[PDB]
């Protein structure tokens, strides 16, 4: 559906998980597999302010 | 009237965001006033009627 | 028991000490050891500025705005030694010989060529026949109306080294006006107060105020000869021309007799250029010249960013 | 020969602080460390009748 | 007279010297009222002490 509906951008402490997710990422993001996904380009991929 | 003098505090009352509030600020984007107080009221004692 | 106050100076000192840029690297050539030490510092700085490997080697964290200087050489008759620094000047093109003189022109010189302010201009220039010799086809170029194509704006002058016949002149072309001799002391730009029309007040919800206000320049062939006018406006390049034509309409009505039905080369009423941009919400300042016969009131404007434009036809 | 000149300086400050004024009895003064970050704040009174 | 002495005063640029004090001790002198002799006696009548 729409990109940003419930996506929170806030900087949480994320867990580093071992399994690999990168496979088929951009294609499944473009066709629309999962709803409420957010893409951020290199200028906007940082820890947000508080 | 021969007083020409009062007495007041010399430094401001400090308030700082501790960790217990910092987690809520980071995740939920809200900070409570002196979380220690609400925790001593809610979780520690069952009644503690005011 | 002092209060200690409400704000702390340690924070201010620290953050400002962080804000100061590192010093320029002097290189000491006269003494050997100082030279060697500065060269060592230079190689360390290049190692510190170009290696993606480390992070402290990343220095880009936290503008170059002098003007572009252009030097012109002119005869000592076609320029008063006393004329103030920063007056916008306009240039002319010679056909074969250009190295002899450039023949750069001043607004009072244009007022003289075109025929109070008259008396001031004569007290600057009593015998301005050299002025007629600089443009041989003045009487031809008023009619051919090609006069604006050759008068190219040069803008404010900074310095003029004074010689017997030739004059050395430094002119701001693009960028903010600034000097050179010192840590770049600033200048301002002067235009006579008469023969200048404020087109933001000529027609005077609430009209909006932009950040930047521009100065235009226009050249009009009336039956009383040609004349030049500079306009302090702010609205837009698409509206200043319309408002200017509305302004000139009473002077345009007179040109029915002079125009030629057969030859269409004379019809243009004038052209408009944009010289530069200055701060709005301020206004300008009033001063008189300090010369021997000085009676002209003059507007002078701060914060001039010289961005010259071309002549655009209006009619 | 180069001439070095001296020209004297004066300051017209006066020591002034907020708590030493009496107005400071009107308010109650707390120092918040990071106030620019706080977006909004509110107080919620509950009054029984 | 108090209005008169308030109209002046202020700050001085030099700000260096020590000022005359009363010999008994205490406050340093603020200013000088130069008058004639008759106004002097009448001011001593209106102002004793």
């Amino acid at each position: 559906m729409a990109s940003n509906e419930g996506v929170e951008n806030r900087p949480f402490p994320y867990l580093t998980v071992d399994a690999d997710l990168l496979s088929n990422l951009r294609q499944s993001a473009a066709e629309g597999l999962f709803h409420s996904f957010d893409l951020l380009v290199g200028k906007d991929a940082r820890e947000a302010g508080i | 009237e021969a007083d020409n003098q009062i007495m007041g505090p010399s430094s401001y009352a400090s308030f700082v965001v501790r960790g217990e509030n910092l987690v809520t600020a980071v995740s939920y984007g809200r900070v409570m006033r002196t979380f220690e107080h609400f925790m001593a009221r809610i979780v520690d004692s069952p009644e503690k009627a005011g | 028991m002092k209060v200690q106050g409400s704000v702390d100076r340690r924070r201010l000192q620290r953050r400002i000490a962080g804000l100061l840029p590192p010093p320029a690297r002097r290189l000491n050539i006269s003494r050997g050891s100082e030279f060697t030490r500065d060269v060592r510092g230079l190689v360390e700085e290049h190692a510190q500025a170009s290696s993606l490997s480390a992070a402290a080697v990343w220095r880009a964290g936290l503008g170059w705005r002098p003007p572009v200087f252009g030097d012109f050489l002119i005869h000592a008759s076609s320029f008063n030694n006393a004329e103030a620094t920063g007056t916008p000047l306009f240039q002319f093109k010679q056909s074969d010989p250009f190295s002899g003189v450039d023949a750069v022109f001043t607004p009072l010189s244009l007022f003289i060529l075109m025929n109070g302010l008259t008396r001031m201009a004569n007290l600057l220039y009593d015998s301005p026949a050299t002025l007629a010799d600089l443009v041989p086809d003045f009487g031809r170029l008023v009619a051919d109306r090609r006069f604006h194509n050759f008068i190219t704006p040069v803008g404010p002058l900074v310095e003029n080294i004074k010689s017997t016949y030739l004059n050395k002149i430094t002119t701001v072309v693009h960028g903010p006006v600034v000097s050179k001799a010192i840590p770049r002391s600033t200048v301002k730009v002067t235009v006579p107060q008469e023969a200048f029309v404020d087109l933001d007040a000529w027609l005077s919800g609430l009209q909006p105020c932009p950040a930047d206000a521009r100065l235009y320049v226009a050249l009009t062939y009336e039956e009383a000869g040609p004349r030049f006018t500079f306009f302090q406006s702010s609205r837009g390049h698409c509206q200043i021309m319309n408002i200017l034509r509305i302004y000139y309409s009473p002077s345009i009505m007179h040109r029915y007799a002079v125009v030629q039905p057969l030859h269409i080369e004379e019809l243009t009423f004038g052209a408009v250029a944009c010289l530069g941009t200055f701060s709005a919400t301020d206004g300008w300042r009033r001063s008189a010249f300090n010369y021997r016969g000085s009676s002209l009131p003059v507007v002078e404007i701060d914060s001039f960013y010289s961005n010259v434009s071309d002549w655009e036809v209006i009619l | 020969k180069f001439e070095v000149l001296l020209g004297v300086y004066t300051n017209a400050i006066q020591y002034v602080r907020f708590l030493e004024t009496a107005l400071a009895v009107s308010c109650v003064n707390t120092e918040f460390k990071d106030l620019s970050r706080m977006t909004d704040g509110k107080i919620q009174f509950r009054i029984s009748v | 007279l108090s209005e008169m002495v308030a109209a002046v005063s202020g700050e001085s640029v030099l700000k260096g010297v020590s000022t005359y004090t009363t010999a008994k001790g205490g406050e340093p002198v603020g200013g000088v009222f130069i008058v004639t002799d008759n106004v002097l006696r009448q001011l001593l009548t209106f102002l004793g002490e």
